[PDB]
């Protein structure tokens, strides 16, 4: 069980590791977040109580080093960075929990929704959607743009998922320009699965990112990203059906786990509709139809 | 973006354009079957195309054997459409390809947008107006080369006869569209119109017949009269 050490907490902030949150006050003795599970990516993400505008956050690997947060006040924001140094970590972290200033994850052992949320989801794959080679922890925010919507501006600043378009020299044939656009199969397995994700579970595993950084950062190109996603597979014609039913498990705790005050937002009307009721797998998400209809009848 | 009665002028300029009118394309008469079902039988369609600055037509007649063995006919319609107007493209020389592309029907963006990826300069454009080009087959050179065909054939036209020596492009489509307009709403009338006078006759190389300048106001004024006629009685008013 790691630990992500906090220097001080010098301004009132919304702290969230994972899908919970605390609220810490302005010069408030908290030192950080204790008994994170190992074996799982986590993110720590903030927003602050005087500007609501701006979530941001770290996705990070405890396995990969010692990372702690320390508020800058030049930039105005908590910022994660990796000690080298063992030894000075481990004593800095020992005195911490000596004097009870950290938090303790609070995972109900029963309790596989956060796994559920990240089981394709690896650090070096978000490393490469999210570039800054220097760090072994990424950072993301709301107002992070995606390459797909930059094309449609600071490069270094980008969200690189996977472009997807369905109407696109790469999604279309020449030749089965009707067949290809009525059923994306030759887009989603040859093209996307075979020739770039290389397997499903990194595809999976963009897609449960994509999710993850719209719930928690309200990123809209996100969003964009994780419907791109479910829409390519819902409208082939041909999925192993191994894929199938991953998806309706990996779809149905992201519903569950969505605030339900944010349905309005973070989900597209005209996909859902598509992908549950029109679509060549609209008999396949029996899962994340039935807590879709039960929870969110308004949408569709 | 839509083309609308805002920038009616666009059609008139020296940026080629083609509208493109698939409602003929898929044509049957459904009729009963010896058990007592219905079924339907093809006839043959065709493209409408339309250079409405030079009055060019290129009408790709759509054979019935196209339909063969094939489901979802109204659906594929749309996507041969789409793979004959690119087909018809790619076949001109580039200085005669057109800038843009208006489909009267808004069902035909996405076919067309998806054949026409090879030409991103090319804009692919819906319209708000209603324009009576389905009456095409109500024009007899048309439909009978339409239903003689024996095999898929390209035949063009200049749907303006000669008018443009003596008009601008724009009174010519406002012609055209009054003349389609009134064979729409009632075909037997605007015939009656075209063809009353015996001494007025179409040349072997035109559609419409040769009226003088004079003739053409009394036509065209008998054709909005037609019009105005049927609308009253569309919705008694
Ligand atoms: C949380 O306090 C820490 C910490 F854990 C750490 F590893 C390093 C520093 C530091 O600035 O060097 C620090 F203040």
């Amino acid at each position: 069980m790691n630990t992500v050490p906090f220097t001080s907490a010098p301004i009132e902030v919304t702290i969230g590791i994972d899908q919970y949150s605390f609220n810490v006050k302005e010069n408030q003795p908290f030192h950080g977040i204790k008994d994170i599970p190992i074996g799982h990516v986590h993110v720590i993400h903030f927003q602050h109580a005087d500007n609501s505008s701006m979530r941001y956050g770290y996705w990070f690997d405890c396995r990969m080093g010692n990372f702690y947060i320390q508020y800058d006040p030049k930039d105005g924001l908590y910022k994660m960075m990796e000690e080298r140094d063992g030894a000075k970590f481990e004593n800095i972290v020992h005195n911490f929990k000596e004097r009870q200033m950290m938090v303790s994850y609070p995972k109900i052992d029963e309790d596989d929704t956060w796994y559920n949320l990240t089981e394709f989801v690896q650090m070096d794959k978000i490393r490469k959607i999210v570039r800054k080679d220097e760090n072994q922890f990424s950072y993301v925010d709301s107002s992070m743009t995606t390459v797909q919507e930059n094309e449609l501006s600071d490069p270094a600043h980008s969200l690189n998922y996977t472009v997807i378009n369905f109407k696109s020299r790469e999604a279309i044939r020449p030749g089965h320009e009707m067949e290809d656009f009525l059923d994306k199969s030759y887009y989603l397995n040859t093209v996307m699965l075979q020739g770039i994700f290389k397997n499903s579970s990194n595809y999976f595993g963009e897609l449960q990112f994509a999710f993850l950084n719209a719930m928690f950062f309200g990123n809209y190109g996100s969003s964009l990203q994780w419907h791109a996603m479910i829409e390519l597979i819902c409208s082939s014609a041909t999925v192993p059906k191994h894929m199938l039913d991953k998806l309706d498990e990996i779809l149905y705790y992201q519903i569950k786990t969505l605030p339900e005050q944010y349905s309005d937002i973070l989900l597209n009307e005209r996909v859902w509709n598509i992908c549950l009721y029109s679509s060549f797998q609209k008999n396949s998400l029996h899962n994340t139809e039935k807590i879709m209809e039960n929870k969110y009848p308004e949408l569709l | 973006g839509a083309m609308n009665s805002s920038n009616y002028a666009e059609l008139f300029n020296n940026d080629i354009k083609l509208f493109v009118d698939d409602t003929n394309v898929y044509r049957v008469t459904v009729h009963k079957t010896f058990e007592g079902n219905v079924a339907t039988k093809a006839i043959n369609g065709c493209i409408f195309t339309l250079n409405p600055k030079t009055g060019h037509l290129f009408l790709k007649i759509i054979h019935t054997s196209v339909w063969a063995g094939q489901k979802r006919l109204s659906q594929l319609a749309k996507w041969k459409t789409a793979e004959e107007v690119s087909a018809l493209v790619r076949s001109l020389p580039k200085e005669e390809q057109p800038k843009q592309i208006i489909v009267t029907r808004k069902a035909m963006l996405d076919p067309l947008e998806v054949h026409m990826l090879d030409f991103p300069n090319i804009a692919i454009r819906p319209t708000e107006l209603r324009l009576p080009f389905s009456a095409a087959m109500s024009i007899d050179k048309l439909s009978d080369v339409v239903m003689k065909a024996t095999e898929p054939q390209m035949v063009l036209f200049n749907i303006y006869d000669d008018w443009l020596d003596r008009i601008s492009s724009y009174t010519a489509f406002s012609r055209l569209t009054l003349l389609l307009r009134a064979l729409k709403t009632n075909e037997e009338s605007a015939k009656m119109i075209l063809l009353s006078d015996p001494t007025i006759t179409i040349k072997s190389y035109h559609l419409w017949p040769s009226f003088t300048d004079e003739q053409w106001i009394t036509i065209e004024s008998q054709m909005r009269d037609l019009i105005l006629t049927e609308y009253g009685r569309k919705y008694n008013v």
